[PDB]
């Protein structure tokens, strides 16, 4: 029952960090066995505010979109929504849902994806389900979820015999030089979960192409939605009957997977790893918000989230206080930027590349350092789920709740890597909850009104802001407009705030805190720091632009 | 028994990893088909078990496989400050992709990022980011889009391992994907043809489906197949509303924009 923990004493990097988006060298030092110290090198540079300089407002959203091909859209909603406020425009209660619609299925898609192809392989022994009983295997799989065919003994069989097969084929490919391979200790699970698991991967393969056409009839394709303008949206059709009953019926295959496959598994899978429960926590979290009833202003956002903004401080369950969007930073002491560019708030951003050399501590990621009155905030699905259980948001106060009592854990065990997973599967069970309400109301809208983009004209100088809460968290994107160009586009986007380096005080950023502790049972496969890393879920190219 | 499916190295250089995902909505076949069955995918970060040296060492034994391998690229080369400015495993993405261009039995540029240097390299381009092509002097067959259809990424694939190079125009397209222009399959295209326009996106001509020529749309000057295969099954821009951007046509991002206008 102890967390196996050799005693090695000395340097690990990681480079590079796979299972993620973009790319990531994490260092760390490590003693006894525990990492002491921690450092997130964020290795690629590409610069699209610097690109967006001097062009047109309109052409912002499909520039920022590409910032990301795995969180997909959301940036072409920030700088919509970015834009929107620029010009003073109060998008038609369609577009509003619409968008919001879209953002579901990007969640759904997104999470989907991560559970099962990016992180479920540091939990799960693939080859140790060769060894199932595929009986025992079946038994466990009706014990533990909804009755369903893909959870047969003859299912299971047929997964096995697949991937006896390919590991006998001599070339295992995607598997080659695995951490699990030859056995490690750092993985506790019996070999029937293994195979629950691994069948559950292959067909979440199928389901998420399921959940990108359903993101598709809304946003005209999956990846890189083209529905968005500025004042609203283009997608007529996506207002309509036909498309909204299809719209529905793949939602609800997506979400009849998410309730029978993902949350059975992720509490599988929680329940033999609850030591991690008790390793990778930080304690201040930030959210935007997301699916708002008034999307006229960026305030009005902030307060009318169904999913709610706030800040949680030092753990305080007890308040949550509101955004301050004057009190944003970012600093670049730390990061591959010139001297004198820290402590700016994003309408004064600054963003003036300056490589160094690998490995210097002094300057040492490409990513900025985003600083909230003075503090580093943690992104994404845990801060979402502790802000609104804390706020008694009913939906999160139930899904929450029910698995505090199936892993008999108090809400204090999801401040963790094992909470940060668990965080990002309740969201997925509190969207898919909501799927069929959203759609109804925007299937009753599109019926009566079909105004879908409103009038507005290009101001000589302005500013504005469009914030999101992505499936890793707090987006926003800054514009200021002078001539009726862009003058400075900023964005700061979530993996931004988790993974980017230091502040202008030395303080760690989320990940880099998170990693303090982490046991670590084989240096030279070191998984434990995968597991925290991942829960994270990194976008580099999201986090540096 | 000796078996061997053929082997491909795919390699992620200053990408948004929209291409990899483009590719994962392959339904023909899915994708696990085809990498249990079709092809050995032997290195491939975004999904790959192995990190770290275990990662760098699972990329070595690939490109030193006696079997020889195919090389997909997804994303530009930036090669500025000696190409430090984008690294893998502390090594200039520019330096990893000509060492596995030089030995590759074939290269396929995922997206228009591989084959012509895409977002990054738009106007003023801080990274000098360039096309795969442009930096390495090497012919590629280029699978362009941003990202581009699976559709035209499998379909190029499977071509390459069951008939052999498949006829190329002069960008590097597979003419059975990029023969054609948007424009000339788009359901649209009798609006076009008899002057009937949306002026705006809030029009009554908008709502009704009239042609978005005058909001922007490259259909006319851009190949690609959009409209003949949909993308996800179900959609493309132009029936979500949309006007096409370009994006498989060589620097699109400078060509094509301002987006919403006919520059
Ligand atoms: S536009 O320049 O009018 N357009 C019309 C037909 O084909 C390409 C260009
Ligand atoms: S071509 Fe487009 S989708 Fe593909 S990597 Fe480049 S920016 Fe991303
Ligand atoms: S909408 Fe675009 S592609 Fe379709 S007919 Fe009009 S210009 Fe051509
Ligand atoms: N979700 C997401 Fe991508 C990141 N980090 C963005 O925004
Ligand atoms: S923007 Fe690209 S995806 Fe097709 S419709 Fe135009 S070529
Ligand atoms: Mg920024
Ligand atoms: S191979």
């Amino acid at each position: 029952k102890p967390t196996p923990q050799s005693t090695f004493t000395g340097p690990i990097v990681v480079d590079p960090i796979t299972r993620i988006e973009g790319h990531l060298r994490i260092m760390v030092e490590v003693e006894n066995g525990k990492v002491k110290d921690a450092w997130s090198s964020s290795q690629l540079f590409r610069g699209l505010e610097i690109i967006l300089k001097g062009r047109d407002p309109r052409d912002a959203q499909h520039f920022t979109q590409r910032a990301c091909g795995v969180c997909t859209y959301v940036h072409a909603l920030a700088s919509s929504r970015c834009v929107d406020d620029a010009v003073k425009v109060s998008i038609p209660a369609n577009a509003r849902m619409m968008r919001n619609l879209v953002m579901a299925s990007q969640y759904l898609h997104d999470h989907l994806v991560h559970f099962y192809h990016a992180h479920a392989l540091d939990w799960v022994d693939v080859t140790a389900a060769l060894k199932a009983d595929p009986n025992k295997a079946a038994k466990l799989a009706a014990s533990i979820a909804p009755a369903r065919p893909g959870n047969s003994a003859k299912a299971l069989k047929a997964v096995q015999d697949k991937l006896k097969a390919f590991v006998e084929s001599g070339q295992l490919g995607i598997f080659t030089n695995a951490y699990f391979l030859g056995g490690h200790k750092a993985y506790y699970l019996p070999p029937e979960v293994d195979l629950i698991a691994t069948a559950h991967y292959l067909e979440a393969l199928h389901m998420q192409v399921k959940a990108a056409s359903a993101m598709a009839i809304l946003g005209g394709k999956n990846p890189h939605t083209q529905f968005t303008v500025v004042g609203g949206c283009s997608n007529y059709q996506g207002l309509t009957k036909d498309p909204l009953a299809n719209y529905l019926a793949l939602s609800k295959e997506v979400c009849q997977f998410v309730n029978e496959c993902y949350i059975p598994d992720l509490l599988a899978v929680a329940g033999f790893y609850k030591d991690w429960g008790g390793i990778g926590g930080t304690s201040n979290y930030l959210a935007f918000g997301e699916f708002a009833t008034d999307d006229s202003s960026p305030e009005k956002h902030l307060a009318t989230s169904q999913f709610p903004s706030g800040v949680i401080t030092g753990r305080d369950l007890g308040k949550v206080d509101n955004v301050d969007l004057g009190a944003i930073y970012e600093d670049v002491k730390y990061s591959w930027y010139a001297p004198g560019g820290d402590g700016k708030h994003p309408y004064d951003g600054v963003t003036d590349p300056k490589y160094t050399k690998l490995d210097d501590k002094d300057h040492y990621s490409w990513m900025k350092a985003p600083r909230y009155k003075g503090k580093a905030m943690e992104v994404g699905p845990l801060a979402r789920t502790f802000i609104a259980y804390a706020k008694g948001q009913p939906d999160f106060k139930k899904v929450v709740d029910m698995v505090l009592g199936k892993l008999s854990v108090p809400a204090t065990a999801l401040h963790s890597t094992l909470g940060r997973t668990a965080a990002r599967g309740i969201e997925t069970a509190i969207v898919c909850a909501n799927m069929e309400k959203w759609i109804k109301e925007m299937a009753d809208s599109g019926a009566k009104d079909n105004t879908l983009c409103a009038k507005w004209e290009m101001p000589e100088e302005s500013k504005g802001v469009g914030l999101a809460d992505a499936p890793r968290g707090a987006l926003s994107h800054w514009i200021r407009i002078k001539g009726k160009k862009i003058d400075n586009f900023q964005l700061v986007v979530p993996s931004t705030w988790n993974l980017g380096p230091r502040g202008a005080q030395g303080d760690k950023s989320p990940v880099e805190e998170a990693l303090i502790g982490t046991p670590i049972a084989d240096p030279k496969r070191p998984v434990e720091i995968l597991r925290t890393v991942h829960a994270f879920d990194p976008c580099i190219a999201c986090g540096v632009h | 028994t000796a078996k061997h499916r053929p082997s491909v190295v795919w390699l992620h250089n200053a990408e948004c990893t929209g291409c990899t995902e483009a590719a994962i909505r392959t339904i023909k076949p899915y994708i696990d088909a085809l990498i249990l069955d079709t092809i050995s995918l032997d290195y491939q970060e975004t999904i790959m078990a192995a990190a770290g040296e275990a990662a760098e060492a699972a990329l070595h034994q690939a490109l030193e496989g006696k079997d020889g391998y195919y090389l997909v690229v997804e994303g530009g080369l930036p090669t500025i400050d000696g190409g430090q400015w984008g690294m893998v495993a502390g090594h200039p993405m520019i330096e990893t992709t000509k060492k596995a261009a030089a030995k590759a039995k074939g290269i396929i540029c995922i997206g228009t990022c591989s084959a012509y240097g895409g977002v990054q390299k738009a106007k003023p381009n801080p990274s000098q980011a360039k096309g795969v092509s442009e930096a390495l002097g090497v012919k590629t067959i280029n699978i362009p889009g941003c990202p581009p259809n699976p559709i035209n990424f499998v379909g190029a694939v499977v071509h390459v391992l069951t008939k052999g190079i498949p006829d190329l125009d002069e960008n590097g397209r597979p003419k059975l994907f990029y023969g054609e222009l948007v424009h000339d399959n788009c359901p649209r295209l009798p609006h076009f043809e008899a002057s009937e326009f949306a002026p705006s996106f809030d029009s009554e001509e908008a709502k009704k489906g009239f042609c978005l020529y005058e909001l922007g749309c490259k259909g006319p000057v851009t190949y690609n197949n959009c409209p003949k295969v949909l993308f996800n099954q179900v959609n493309w821009p132009v029936q979500a509303g949309h006007p096409c951007l370009g994006c498989s046509e060589p620097d699109f991002w400078d060509t094509m924009t301002p987006f919403y206008e006919q520059g």
